[PDB]
């Protein structure tokens, strides 16, 4: 009994790749695109709510998490994989930072920490890497707003916008005609409804699109009422209605 | 932890992981031991296909375990840094407990003692380092010289080379050292040590360094010239 | 049991290699091109990031070149995640020194700390190595300026001038050209550009395509400042020396 | 154990210890030397509690000789006393703390300044130009406070340390066996034999 | 490939020790369907008793794991009874620590992590079962949440799982999207119940007497499953009709 | 507070003759005033000729002597029936007693 | 064949072949003999020395007053075994007081060496043994195997040759069987028995072993010039 | 291939070979059986004498668990054991805590998951037996047969070994010409009847039989083995009706 | 791969069958017993001319009344003496008298087969284990790896090993003196060993009840050698 795999499952080929990260790269080949724009004054991130049976109510699966209050992420890839990240993400920002600082850690660290969570899938004994890519995009005082990829490697860059998983070489290229240091928040979601009919086969609406911003705070959204400096979170969910009354001035 | 029996005997009787870190040791660059009338030199090799070297900062070849032993060795490089820092602990330990520092005999017979252990230990390689360890017992004035090995066998040597090309200069040191009398002199000795060295080294330039080991903790580094200086006095003599 | 599926990472061919290492170094010879160059009155570290997309965000990043204290930075070539490991050790380990003795670490105790570390994936543990190699450029006041390397043996050495990643052959004669001893740190960072220019597996050599950082002694007296150069920054470094 | 003092002049760092080791009604011994050389230009002395006295300034000894070794270099009096401090501000919270006071005497090379620290059982580390463990401060901090100047020599300081061991013994209760003393300078540490 | 025998990916991305799992969850050869009233949450599944000298009574694959929550499984019945086990403890752990009892949906992520797990970590195997939870949530009301051994899961408007299973989900789909509705417009469980026999019984091709069903029915703060006297009493109903 | 100790009383006495040796003790238990048992043997036969008292809280005496006894048992199953010699046992009772020196068996012990 | 590696894996027919190599490791040990009347038993064991400037490997270890067994195959495994045995018996005592019943010396035997045929990295004990005592309800013979089997007999015998010894004894059964109150009788029959299983060589005074126990009788042995008696 | 090297790999049909290939150690083993009656169970098992040597009535095979539980098995002895051992452990923590004794479902469950969790790792081998076993608890009678796969159900009869179809044949009929019940001491005769019938299967050495029983009339709800003159009737039953 | 602790299909651990091998390539020892004493020699075989011949140390005390030699892979056998002499110590500690040689040599060969999946693999040395104790007088012991040992009135481990065994197998008879004895393994020894044996490639020893365990010198040997050439040629 016990695990007797103490010893690493993702190893040095004589060529120098290191084989299961590469294979776990394949498999966000093979996942839905998700895709992420960053504005002047908000961030963007998007994907297809691909369903596994039509008797499925896709609302129950949300791709779109929320991280922080000014945090959310998205992926490609392996969705169980995902979850479990979610989990361990949202903790990682209390434990290792908020119960620390009492306030939230910012984007960049944050994605640091998930990036180390998936550097140790790459090294520990008797585990195999992550097979997802994420996409995360957060706002903080000091840095405003961001967005990182994280492989499953736990290597990560920031984007001005990118996508990931099925159809991301041809989203890309889409992106890269349509992106400009100027698009207001509005307008980058315009975009990303654009590129994201590409990749989108059957349905494209509300109930088959998931999206989220990192943008303005939402006092509205926050529970309480008298604490100035609170003023709320900075991630929004667009609603299944919401995506629609966009989807008509395409 | 990690469990796994790496050092296992083969049906023909041999280890083979102790045989490949000796291969190991077979690939480092030279290092030779000459023990005199009255001192002990350390020479070695080092390998010259590397200018842009900063040789202020380099990690030199010999290294004082105490003030009064030094340890050469051919090998991995890194291995030996671990084998280094263990006996240079063990040296402070026994000071503490026996209020004498050790013997060469006894600093020798536990960094064997630790590389024996990697050799019948789970999770671990051996060690792909062999030593020459040099000094003078305290308070005594008979030069040691001792040499251990991957396996953890060690002996006592009047001179002894190891590393890449030893066979060579241990064939040169067989020959030209005589056990009924060793160099009488310092000057003597370091001139043999250099000698044999130059069977396979290449020019004597950046390329050898020498340490000489004398009684009550004496220990000095040669430079360049010093150096230098016997590589062309040799070469002068050479051509007969 | 699980026997069946271990590669047993940590032993040696018939050869006396360590299988991983060399495969390690090998995957390590594919990253991007990293140079340390150091001068009578400074030190240089640029690097080369691995080929570009237009859409990255050039400025707020940080993948090859990282801070360790006020007085030594490393250049990076392999896999970044492994690095940052690595990096945040030898942070901690920076800060315990200064902890117990009240003074800044001399910069080869961090570089043998850290490269003791990597030597004991290699001998212990079962575990694959760290797919790293650093470029480490610091000061102190016994050696005053420092360049040395250190690579998944848990080998490590001091130099002049030297490169890791790709190309370092190429990189490594052509450094070996131009050096000299007495040469100052606008020297060095024109050296530093060259090289990789000529080195480069792309086109041409462009600034969002470059890390950069000088360690001098260009405050007020005695004292020392890292300077991680921004895009700008480099962007003028580029045009100044006529690449561009 | 009992009675350390240490004085800084000019040029160096001059370190006086009481001989006398008692247990009971009985002096067991009247040539105790109560240092320990921590490295070529560092001495330390030290008093307190049987037994954790000595354990301490070998441990503390061997631990900077492995340095020492390990480096090819002498670590600066700073932090050598920053090294000290430390293993006793982690002793204090431990099961069985040591009990122990210390005066660390140094000369910094690359300064060419002679540095001297007290130091308590507690960690509480300060650097100062005189200094003393015990019931001895009591007295000597004030003869100090008059008569020491900070430019005096080596030999002007044994003086004024004479003047110390006389108040000592002529107002403190107990034989403490006189002192041995000790001089820390830029050529290293040498023993006083006559005192 | 060793990456066949344990749970790393193949060169293609794949994790086959998953996908052989999946083809175990069909080794007992049971088909299950569950659907949601206006009230409650049905789920049915087929019972094969081949063995004379067994206790027809002590066969089933549907288990009471809390007081609101029932689950079925598709898979062989050791690692169904693991499953089963693992439930109950982490519902009454849940309801101790948090005051309140474990939803549906809650416990089905919980399971599904636990199956994530065995997925990414490898001394352990993947379960060959799939797991169908099903309650009258206080929150979200009629609920059914399913797990496999991938760590997967969603809710449900209705499901089916076994080797016949998309003929099962087809002939449920086609019904709503006659209907137009999430649900079975239906007062009395008792009806939910026949509407589940009768689109088995029409998707399957077979009839079915009383020991050929396992019927179970989550309403607000109980799940409980059926006799055969209480199923025979249902089968009746769909006769005379 | 519990008080782990208690004193049963009794006394014990050995001799030793040229080619004999006697140890004799009372056969009396008892706890503070009152009589436990007027028989109840407290000196034994240990094997190899050897005899064994520890006398004074009785629970620990038997704790000890039953120890002894098995310490002997050890001896010949370890050393090819060797016979224990009688300050072979002394030494060996010495580290069976010492063992609990911080928490000691209550007995004065006589072979 | 590919199923062999260790203990924790079957053969497709069912099989262990590491307790079934184990197994064979007794084959090859010198022969040893069991048997009983209804007031003693007895061992009767043959040594094996290496060469003529040898000793004889003893073969017979006591356990406790009133127990003891004989071993063939691997003796370190029977010291490890035999000393489980000690102990067992052993806290009988001390904690009850009571002599430990042999067929529970049998049943602990027999699961410490399950143990080490479900678990990875372990291997099967690679000795047999034959244990004999005298408890409650009478003599008692017992034999051991590494599989874990053990079994209750009126005589056997375990090692190289041994089937001679065995049909003799079965032939021999209802004689011996009824050797009561008489000790010389029964080891007799027990070395007549481990005389169907020699060849080439024959009884001499450092070759052979024997040990009884019984109503009135501890557990003792019998090697050298105490069994020149017997040849 | 190669899927039927270690435990706990599925193949690609889904299965666990190693299972399998315990089962073929279980099939290879001597006939063992349970019936369910009235109020109760009998167990019974085809013991084979190897030798004379053998000492009879002296090498028992049926084990108790509890007071009320007893356990017949088939293939691997000393695997069997180690599952009794483990269900008294279990038993004993059941009725440290809830006071009452372990219901023989809970009981059987206890065995289950155990067992279970030897088809989970690799560092484990699959246990060498299927086991009947059951008893009286406070809501009657319960029969149970558990597999190396952990596999179990409740039955009516139930039976093991090498003469598993034999006595699975004979256990039928008993079923369809007793739809009302058996009683505890025809139940006894019966089952000495199917051992000595499965015991064709296995004619090469003969035999010792051995039965027990626990009943809530005929043993109090606890059990206990049948021996003297209960068990030699039994014998002379079955001896009847193979001739 | 496969198993540490592998059982053969002829019943036989691989691994400990392995370590035997090991053995047979190790320099000679042999031991002879007599009831003046126990003699212990061994083969040094320096592996070149420069090596200090006095520096091979396969001769070891472990107590004052036991002495052991060893054949093999050397370097393993550091741990067992470690252990022996710390058995012998102790039990003089616990029970104030001298350790019998049968006890202690069982107690090391306890270590023996503590290795698996405890240490990673068996010793691969051999050690003859000589003594004296009060009970059973003047012994020698055969140790191996595999945890059995044997009794010998004389006994040859190493390369040469099956030849002198044999040579030893006429010699030997039950009142051989100790010079005798002494003799004996320096004939058998010159007889098996590959170089020409003198007082600087082998090395005597011997125990005795009244002076204990003794390594003689090389002047001592010498004599002992030339005495040995005397009377060859005086037959």
């Amino acid at each position: 009994m016990t695990d007797r795999y103490s010893f690493s499952l993702t190893t040095f080929s004589p060529s120098g790749k290191l084989g299961q990260i590469d294979y776990a790269l394949t498999a966000v080949k093979q996942g839905v695109t998700s895709l992420g724009i960053k504005a002047t004054n908000g961030v963007v991130i998007a994907t297809e709510k691909k369903s596994s049976s039509p008797l499925a109510m896709s609302e129950t699966l949300s791709k779109v998490s929320l991280l922080t209050p000014d945090i959310g992420a998205v992926y490609s890839g392996m969705g169980p994989d995902y979850r479990v990240l979610v989990d361990k993400s949202r903790k990682v920002a209390h434990t290792s930072y908020k119960r620390i600082y009492g306030e939230y850690p910012p984007t960049k660290l944050l994605v640091s920490e998930v990036a180390k969570i998936m550097q140790e899938a790459t090294q520990s004994g008797g585990v195999r890497p992550f097979g997802v890519s994420l996409l995360i995009a957060g706002h903080d005082e000091f840095n405003g707003f961001s967005l990182y990829q994280v492989d499953p490697s736990g290597s990560y860059f920031p984007w001005k916008a990118t996508a990931i998983g099925k159809g991301s070489v041809a989203a890309k290229t889409f992106l890269e005609k349509r992106w400009n240091d100027e698009l207001e928040l509005e307008d980058a979601i315009h975009i990303a409804l654009l590129t994201l009919k590409e990749s989108v086969e059957g349905e494209f609406n509300g109930d088959t699109i998931e999206l989220a911003i990192i943008g303005d705070e939402n006092p509205d959204l926050l529970g309480y009422t008298g604490i100035p400096t609170d003023k709320g979170p900075r991630f929004r969910k667009l609603t299944s209605q919401e995506i629609n009354d966009r989807l008509e001035a395409l | 932890g990690y469990d796994r029996a790496l050092s296992i005997f083969s049906p023909d009787g041999h280890i083979f992981q102790v045989e490949y870190a000796l291969e190991a040791v077979k690939r480092g660059t030279c290092a030779v031991g000459v023990k005199g009338k009255n001192c002990v030199v350390l020479g070695c090799e080092r390998r010259s296909t590397l200018k842009l070297q900063d040789t202020r900062i380099t990690p030199s070849k010999v290294s004082k375990i105490d003030s009064h032993v030094v340890l050469s060795f051919s090998g991995l490089n890194a291995d030996s840094r671990i084998l280094i820092e263990k006996a240079r602990v063990e040296a402070q330990s026994h000071r503490l407990t026996l209020e004498d520092p050790v013997t060469v005999e006894y600093l020798t017979r536990y960094v064997a003692g630790v590389q024996q252990r990697y050799t019948q230990s789970g999770g671990v390689r051996p060690f792909g380092v062999s030593t020459l360890i040099a000094g003078f017992d305290p308070r005594d004035d008979e030069p040691k010289l001792y040499q251990t090995e991957p396996s953890g066998i060690y002996s006592s040597w009047s001179a002894q080379t190891i590393g890449r090309n030893s066979k060579t200069v241990r064939e040169f040191l067989e020959k030209n050292y005589d056990r009924k009398e060793p160099p009488a002199t310092v000057e003597e000795c370091v001139k043999l040590t250099v000698r044999s060295l130059l069977e396979v080294v290449q020019t004597g330039a950046k390329n050898i360094e020498i340490t000489v080991v004398k009684p009550d903790s004496d220990i000095v580094a040669l430079s360049s010239e010093e150096i230098n200086q016997y590589v062309t006095q040799i070469e002068q003599e050479k051509q007969e | 049991g699980s026997r069946r599926y271990d590669s047993r990472t940590t032993i040696f061919s018939p050869e006396g290699r360590l299988y991983q290492v060399e495969y390690a170094l090998e995957s390590i010879s594919h990253a991007g091109t990293a140079i340390g160059i150091m001068a009578s009155d400074g030190i240089v570290l640029a690097a080369e990031r691995k080929v570009t997309s237009t859409l990255l965000e050039q400025d707020t990043s940080t993948e090859k070149l990282y801070k360790l204290n006020d007085k030594i930075a490393v250049a990076v070539a392999g896999l970044t995640a492994d690095a940052e490991i690595l990096i945040n050790t030898a942070r901690i380990h920076a800060q315990n020194y200064l902890k117990t003795y009240n003074e800044d670490i001399p910069v080869e105790i961090l570089v043998r700390r850290l490269s003791d570390i990597k030597q004991g994936y290699t001998q212990h543990g079962g575990l694959r190595p760290f797919g790293v190699s650093f470029i480490y450029a610091g000061y102190d006041d016994r050696y005053g300026y420092q360049l040395y390397t250190s690579n998944p043996s848990g080998n490590y050495t001091g130099w002049k001038a030297i490169s890791v990643g790709a190309n370092t052959s190429a990189a490594q004669t052509l450094l070996q050209m131009d050096y000299k001893d007495d040469m100052k740190v606008d020297d060095a960072i024109e050296l530093a550009l060259k090289t990789l220019s000529k080195t480069t597996d792309s086109s041409a050599l462009t600034y969002d395509r470059l890390e950069f950082a000088t360690i001098r002694k260009g405050a007020n007296d005695g004292e020392v400042y890292q300077k991680i150069f921004k895009p700008q920054e480099i962007k003028d470094i580029l045009v100044k020396t006529g690449i561009t | 154990m009992d009675i350390i003092l240490g004085i800084r002049v000019q040029d160096s760092v001059i370190l006086a210890s009481s001989k006398a080791v008692t247990r009971g009604i009985s002096v067991l011994k009247d040539s105790d030397d109560k240092t320990r050389q921590l490295s070529p230009h560092t001495l330390m002395s030290f008093a307190g509690e049987a037994g954790d006295t000595v354990q301490f300034a070998e441990y503390i000894q061997a631990n900077i000789q492995l340095y020492s070794i390990r480096e090819d270099y002498e670590l600066s009096p700073q932090a050598v006393s920053s090294f000290v401090r430390q293993e006793l501000a982690k002793s204090i919270r431990s099961r069985r703390p040591y009990q122990v006071n210390v005066l660390i005497g140094g000369y910094d090379k690359k300064k060419n300044k002679p540095e001297l620290y007290q130091i308590d059982y507690l960690g509480t580390k300060v650097e100062l130009p005189y200094g003393a463990h015990g019931y001895s401060g009591f007295y000597t901090f004030s003869l100090l406070d008059h008569h020491y100047r900070p430019d005096m020599t080596t030999e002007e300081g044994l003086d004024l340390l004479k003047l110390c061991v006389q108040e000592l013994e002529k107002r403190m209760p107990m034989d403490f066996k006189g002192v041995i003393v000790k001089i820390v300078d830029k050529d290293g540490i040498r023993q006083v034999d006559d005192f | 490939g060793y990456d066949r025998h344990i749970t790393i990916f193949s060169p293609e991305g794949r994790l086959y020790q998953v996908e052989y799992a999946f083809k175990a969850t069909n080794q007992t050869n049971i088909n299950s369907l569950a659907v949601r009233g206006k009230d409650c949450t049905v789920v049915i599944s087929q019972k094969k008793v081949p063995d004379k000298l067994l206790d027809p009574t002590t066969v089933s694959y549907i288990f009471c794991i809390s007081r609101t929550i029932g689950m079925v499984v598709n898979g062989p019945i050791p690692d169904a009874r693991n499953a089963a086990l693992r439930a109950k403890a982490e519902a009454a752990e849940f309801r101790y620590k948090y005051g309140y009892d474990m939803p549906c949906d809650v416990l089905a992520k919980r399971m599904a992590n636990l199956s994530q797990i065995y997925t990414q970590r490898a001394y352990m195997r993947p379960l060959g079962v799939i797991l169908t939870f099903v309650s009258v949530d206080e929150e979200l009301g009629p609920s059914i949440y399913k797990t496999d051994p991938a760590g997967y899961y969603v809710g449900y408007k209705a499901t089916a799982t076994g080797p016949k299973q998309q003929e099962i989900t087809t002939n449920l789909e086609n019904h709503f999207k006659k209907s137009k509705i999430d649900h079975i417009n239906e007062e009395s469980w008792e009806k939910v119940v026949e509407f589940a026999i009768t689109h088995m019984i029409d998707a399957l091709g077979t009839e079915f007497s009383k020991n050929d069903l396992e019927v179970g029915v989550a309403t607000k703060d109980k799940f409980f499953t059926l006799s055969a006297e209480n199923i025979e009493e249902r089968l009746v109903a769909i006769a005379e009709q | 507070q519990f008080n782990p100790y208690g004193d049963n009383g009794g006394t014990i006495l050995g001799i030793a003759g040229e080619d004999f040796a006697v140890l004799a003790g009372d056969t009396r238990n008892i706890t503070d005033y009152s009589i436990n048992s007027r028989y109840e043997p407290k000196v034994f036969d240990c094997g190899d000729n050897i005899v064994m008292s520890a006398n004074g809280f009785a629970a620990d005496g038997d704790a000890l002597v039953k120890r002894f006894k098995n310490s002997v048992k050890w001896y010949h199953f370890d050393h090819n029936d060797k016979k224990l010699s009688i300050n072979s046992a002394a030494r060996n009772i010495q580290h069976l007693l010492y063992g609990k020196r911080f928490f000691p068996y209550y007995v004065h012990t006589i072979i | 064949n590919n199923y062999d590696g260790d203990t924790v894996t079957f053969s497709p027919t069912g099989r262990l072949f590491q307790v079934e190599y184990a197994l064979e490791a007794i084959k090859q040990g010198s022969v040893t003999v069991g048997l009983r009347s209804n007031t003693h038993a007895v061992l009767v064991a043959l040594k094996r020395n290496a060469d003529e400037l040898s000793s004889y490997q003893k073969k017979i270890i006591k356990c406790d007053e009133h127990m003891g067994l004989s071993l063939a195959g691997l003796a370190p495994d029977a010291r490890v075994l035999s000393n489980y045995l000690r102990q067992q018996c052993n806290y009988s005592s001390l904690v009850f007081n009571r002599k430990l019943a042999v067929e529970r010396a049998g049943h602990l035997l027999c699961d410490k060496a399950q143990k080490n045929t479900q678990s990875y990295g372990g291997r099967p004990y690679g000795v047999g043994l034959l244990i004999i005592g005298y408890d409650k309800s009478g003599a008692h013979l017992l034999e051991f195997q590494p599989s874990g089997n053990v079994t209750e007999l009126y005589g056997t015998a375990i090692g190289a040759r041994s089937q001679g010894a065995k049909t003799y004894l079965e032939r021999t059964l209802d004689t011996f069987i009824k050797i009561d109150g008489n000790p010389d009788e029964l080891i007799k029959a027990g070395v007549e028995a481990i005389s169907q299983s020699l060849r080439d060589e024959s009884l001499t005074v450092d070759n052979l072993s024997i040990a009884i126990v019984g109503k009135d009788t501890p557990f003792t042995i019998y090697d050298g010039e105490a069994v020149a008696k017997y040849i | 291939t190669g899927y039927d090297l270690s435990n706990s790999v599925f193949s690609p049909d889904g299965r666990n070979f190693q299972v399998e290939y315990a089962v073929k150690a279980v099939e290879n083993g001597t006939t063992s059986i349970g019936i369910k009656c009235n109020d109760g169970v009998v167990f019974a098992v085809e013991k084979l004498i190897t030798s004379k040597l053998l000492v009879p009535q002296k090498n028992v095979k049926i084990q108790v668990v509890d007071r009320h539980i007893g356990c017949v098995y088939s293939g691997l002895i000393p695997d069997g054991r180690h599952l009794v051992n483990r269900g008294r452990e279990e038993a004993a923590s059941f009725k440290k805590l809830y006071k009452t004794p372990i219901p023989i479902p809970a009981f059987a469950d206890r065995l289950g998951q155990y067992v279970q969790a030897h088809t989970l790792y690799n560092s484990v081998r699959p246990f060498g037996v299927s086991t009947i076993f059951g008893g009286v608890d406070k809501n009657g009678a319960h029969l149970y047969m558990l597999e190396p796969s952990g596999s179990y159900w409740g039955y009516k009869g139930a039976a093991t070994g090498k003469g598993r179809q034999s006595a699975k044949a004979e256990l039928e009929k008993l079923v369809d010409h007793h739809p009302e019940g058996l009683s505890a001491r025809e139940a006894v005769k019966q089952a000495a009847k199917i051992i000595y019938l499965a015991h064709e299967d296995n004619k090469e050495k003969d035999f010792e039989l051995e039965i027990s029983w626990c009943s809530l009339s005929e043993t109090n709800g606890l059990h206990k083995f049948v021996k003297g003159d209960l068990l030699q009737e039994a014998i002379d039953f079955a001896q009847k009706e193979i001739n | 791969d496969r198993g540490v602790s592998t059982f053969s299909p002829e019943g036989r651990l691989f691994q400990v069958e392995y370590s035997l091998e090991a053995i047979k390539l190790g320099s000679t020892a042999i031991g002879i017993a007599t009831k003046e004493g126990v003699v212990l020699g061994v083969e040094k075989r320096a592996t070149s001319p420069l090596l200090e011949s006095d520096s091979i140390e396969k001769i070891v005390e472990i107590d004052r009344h036991i002495g052991c030699a060893m054949s093999g892979l050397t370097a393993d056998a550091r741990s067992m003496i470690e252990h022996a002499r710390t058995a012998a110590v102790t039990h003089n500690l616990y029970y104030d008298e001298d350790i019998n040689v049968e006890s202690l040599t069982q107690s090391v060969c306890d270590l023996a087969l503590r290795f698996g999946e405890l240490m990673s693999r068996p010793f691969g040395v051999a050690l003859l284990i000589a003594g004296h104790d009060a009970d059973d007088g003047y012994q020698l012991f055969h140790a191996e790896p595999s945890g059995t040992f044997y009794r010998y009135n004389a006994k040859a481990i190493g390369s040469g090993s099956e030849g002198a065994q044999a040579e030893l197998l006429n010699e030997w008879h039950s009142s051989l003196t100790l010079k005798e004895a002494e003799l004996l393994v320096l004939k058998i020894l010159k007889q098996v060993m590959e170089e020409k044996l003198d007082e600087n490639n082998a090395q005597l020893s011997c125990i005795t009840k009244q002076d204990g365990f003794k390594i003689y010198d090389n002047e001592k040997t010498a004599e002992l050698i030339k005495e040995l050439k005397e009377k060859e040629a005086a037959e």
